[PDB]
RNA sequence: GUAUGUAAGCGUAUUACCGGCCGGUACUAUUACUUU
């Protein structure tokens, strides 16, 4: 049973690029889903991608360009507040300089530097680099 | 999936994308809307109602040429019966447990299908006991299984 | 003495309460063809004469 | 609910047949002084007119709602005045941050206005004096009560 | 008999009239307003009988219901017993011609 | 000696003189000898005329409960119109009753407790069927560009391609006009066997 | 190309052999024919894949074949893969 | 020239009133979560 429609969308985009897969074929467009896929193209991590849809669900195509090396998932949605969210940098990045955790609050979708910010203490989906 | 099954195997229809076509069909919501208070009050099924306007006429769909659901057709001319469709197919074959298994036992393996659709009743049963479409305080009983079908 | 509170609605006032659209679509689609006359009595006396 | 069956007789303390002689005629439609709470909740309509006596009853007894308030389902209504009602909540664990369903059980009392409440309705809570050995709440409002799918419908 | 010719006594439940017992359905057998009568298997031999010997008379047909008393009985949403039946108003149902 | 409203634009609105002129032009529209049983009832309840810069685009609101009529006839309502209206190009479009809950601290909802057909989905797709009218739409697909901007692509195979293709320019501004999405219309020649 | 661009715009033949099921869009094979029996005159609609035995209200010549995929006749059918 | 990370207008309970855009007052399905 497709338990959570986050997570299985984000590990086979990371089972793409080790055989090399350009592409992705991808479902079921959520609304959460597409407040996400942006954000990597905000800092440029994949390439084009398009959402067909059909009548029941809708479903993805997603081109990449390559730089990625894993994106991840935590799962449930922790709830994590302001004074807390250093321990989920540590735990999850390589290191402070690059790589993005992603929570979310209730302001909406972000990255945690944009967190960092906005101050706003919220719940994680997932995290890449 | 396959519930109660080693298989995965997937078997379904497939519909199309628009929600108007026939368009070409001359045939309205309105002469079906009399079919099913023709055809429906002689006893038929929700689902078996359905597959005879697909061959014989044919509409593709009765959802694209009238919005409701068509238990809601068959209420709104008042078509609803007491007792839900799909667990009364089920408990016809459930008393066909009780004809086969009242003289022929040591079937174990038709004994084992007993449990199927007691349990196919009770997990079932209870979401339609639920959804307000028969109350509660319907407890299936074994001897009830010949006259809730019959 | 609960069960029969709303109860003007099973047997006769089902239509005594669906009486608010029996009044209005079964006069009215003529009275539409009676307030197009201007383009329906001079409408069939042209196709008499001609 | 009651023909005033006592073996001793019921009534609410603080009030008496005055007849003839009074300052003016002050009748007030039924010799029934009930108070309100006053905290947002407005009065049951039954409470005024009522004949029911009930000394613990919170809006005609020698009560006023103290405490806390809160709100929760009901489970079990046999007993006399009284229903059982539960309440729900979390707990936050170190080893994981993670949940649990616990629970708490707070017997409380009821005045006769919130007649026929069943399982498993909803029902609000506030707190007053000690009644008998654990009652020290009453209930405030049957405020939705609604179970729509199997509870709160007939058939 | 057959689980198909149930069926046909299925819409019957829903639409048709009814008679239960010799009485009611020698009844109608007199004045001949039915069409079609029930026979179970385990009819009473002079009463397996003597209901036909009207039906050489008011030119109607009957059946052989291979079941028993406690499965006819419960073949028409009842739960005590059927031996005789006549439907003397076939509703909706398709027993107005159908042979088995 | 020449009549305008009050047998189409109620139950509207009386404003403007651009929605009084196609009045003026919607009766003699009745004289067209095979509608005349149908439009002395069909009613209007608001028009618009906004321009592409040049040409102008000619908005039609139709009150929708004659929509199963409205389309049978409206493939003579576009053509003597825009003769008579060129270069303005016409299309019916029905403005709905949209039902918000307001984007503040969770604001109250009641009344017009929202039936799922009177969502933001109605101002793409209540919206979108009624510009294409004819057009059959078989797909629709989302293209995200790079800032958070999106194009979406609008499929029709052959289903009477060769009448409204002239119009997918003017479809394009419009929508953007009254929705917001960027849109582009795909043509393909290809029966694609379904 | 394993590793290919395009996705969204496939060869249509390989599409037309697929699936039924798993194609960029949902739509099935199936559809309708307007089948004229070769004894009778009559103009009957009727599904590719109907299940369903059909005759005509007096033009009962043959019509359908009864089987589990779509009604294959041989020699007693005359219809379109249109709809009507 | 450009950028957009800024507020208002504009696809609408951007709440009702008295005040100088601006104070006071009519006056809101909940939780869990997080904010100070």
């Amino acid at each position: 049973v497709r338990m959570n429609v986050l997570a299985d969308a984000l590990k086979c985009i990371n089972n793409a690029e080790k055989r090399g897969k350009r592409q992705v074929l991808l479902r079921p467009c959520s609304k959460v889903i597409i407040k996400f896929l942006t954000v990597m193209m905000k800092h440029g991590y994949i390439g084009e991608f398009e959402i067909v849809d059909d009548h029941r669900s809708g479903k993805i195509v997603v081109n990449l360009t390559g730089r990625l090396n894993k994106c991840g998932v935590i799962s449930p949605r922790f709830d994590v507040p302001i004074n807390d969210i250093e321990k989920w940098t540590n735990n999850l990045l390589p290191s402070r300089q690059f790589g993005y955790v992603v929570l979310t609050t209730s302001g909406g979708i972000m990255d945690h530097e944009e967190a960092r910010r906005k101050h706003l203490g919220g719940k994680i989906l997932g995290f890449f680099f | 999936g396959r519930m109660h099954a080693p298989g995965k195997g997937i078997s379904q229809s497939a519909l199309p994308y628009r929600r108007t076509v026939p368009s070409w069909l001359k045939l309205n919501a309105d002469d079906v809307k009399e079919q099913i208070k023709k055809l429906g009050k002689k006893g038929l099924t929700p689902s078996k109602i359905g597959i005879i306007l697909r061959d014989s006429h044919g509409v593709a769909q009765v959802r694209f040429v009238n919005g409701n659901k068509i238990l809601r057709i068959m209420k709104s001319v008042g078509l609803k019966p007491d007792i839900p469709e799909d667990l009364y197919h089920m408990i016809k074959k459930a008393v066909a447990i009780r004809k086969h298994l009242e003289r022929n036992r040591k079937d174990k393996d038709g004994k084992f299908r007993l449990i199927l659709v007691e349990s196919r009743i009770h997990r079932l049963a209870r979401y339609y006991k639920t959804k307000s479409v028969l109350p509660p305080n319907w407890k299936y009983e074994s001897s009830t299984a010949s006259a809730l079908v019959a | 003495m609960l069960a029969d509170q709303a109860e003007a609605r099973r047997q006769k006032v089902r239509e005594a309460r669906k009486r608010r659209e029996e009044r209005i679509a079964t006069k009215k689609q003529e009275l539409i063809a009676l307030h197009a006359k201007e383009d329906e009595i001079a409408a069939k006396a042209a196709t008499a004469g001609h | 609910m009651a023909d005033q069956n006592e073996r001793a007789f019921q009534k609410q303390f603080g009030v008496n047949l005055n007849r003839k002689v009074k300052p003016g005629i002050t009748k007030k439609k039924l010799l029934r002084r009930s108070r309100d709470v006053g905290l947002g909740f407005k009065t049951p309509r039954e409470a005024i007119d009522g004949t029911y006596i009930d000394k613990k009853c919170p809006w005609t007894g020698d009560v006023r709602i103290r405490g806390r308030i809160l709100t929760g389902v009901v489970r079990k209504a046999k007993m006399q005045r009284t229903i059982v009602i539960r309440r729900d909540y979390l707990h936050f664990v170190r080893k994981y941050s993670r949940f649990e369903k616990r629970h708490r059980n707070m017997s409380v009392h009821c005045s006769p206005v919130f007649r026929d409440v069943e399982h498993g309705d909803i029902v609000t809570i506030g707190e007053c004096r000690p009644l008998s050995k654990t009652v020290r709440f009453n209930v405030l409002k049957v405020s939705k009560g609604q179970g729509a799918k199997k509870s709160f419908k007939k058939y | 008999a057959l689980e198909s010719t149930n069926a046909r006594l299925a819409l019957v439940m829903k639409s048709g009239k009814y008679c239960l017992g010799y009485k009611q359905t020698l009844k109608t057998l007199r004045q001949g307003k039915a069409k079609l009568v029930l026979i179970a298997s385990n009819t009473p031999a002079l009463r397996k009988s003597e209901i036909e010997y009207y039906a050489m008379l008011a030119k109607t047909e009957v059946q052989h219901y291979s079941g028993t008393n406690i499965e006819l009985g419960t073949a028409c949403g009842k739960y005590f017993r059927v031996c005789t039946l006549s439907i003397t108003d076939p509703g909706d149902s398709d027993i107005i011609r159908s042979l088995e | 000696m020449a009549i305008g409203s009050k047998i189409i634009k109620p139950g509207g609105s009386d404003p403007d003189d651009f929605e009084k002129s196609i009045a003026q032009a919607l009766v003699e529209l009745e004289a067209n000898s095979d509608l005349k049983p149908y439009l002395r009832d069909l009613h209007i309840t608001r028009a618009r005329e906004i321009e592409f810069g040049s040409k102008k685009a000619v908005i039609i609101y139709v009150p929708i409960p004659q929509q199963k009529v409205f389309q049978k006839i409206q493939i003579i309502l576009v053509r003597e119109l825009e003769k008579k209206f060129s270069g303005k190009h016409v299309v019916v479009i029905a403005e709905r009753k949209i039902l918000p809950k307001p984007t503040r601290k969770a604001r109250n909802p009641l009344k017009q407790k929202r039936p799922r057909s009177r969502t933001l989905t109605a101002v793409y797709d209540a919206i979108l069927e009624d510009l294409v009218f004819p057009a059959e739409i078989v797909g629709k697909r989302i293209r995200v560009k790079l800032d958070g901007s999106q194009l979406v692509k609008v499929h029709l195979d052959k289903n009477q391609q060769t009448t409204i293709e002239h119009k997918v320019d003017t479809f394009t501004s419009v929508y953007k006009k009254l929705t917001g999405r960027d849109v582009t219309f795909e043509f393909p020649d290809n029966y694609l066997n379904v | 190309m394993p590793l290919a661009k395009d996705l969204l715009h496939p060869l249509p033949a390989e599409e037309k052999r697929k699936h039924k099921l798993k194609r960029l869009v949902q739509h099935p094979n199936s559809y309708f024919m307007d089948v004229k029996c070769p004894g009778c005159y009559r103009i009957t609609t009727v599904f590719s894949h109907a299940q369903g035995v059909v005759v005509c209200a007096g033009c009962a010549t043959i019509l359908c074949q009864p089987t589990g995929g779509r009604a294959k006749l041989t020699e007693g059918c005359s219809f379109r893969r249109k709809p009507q």
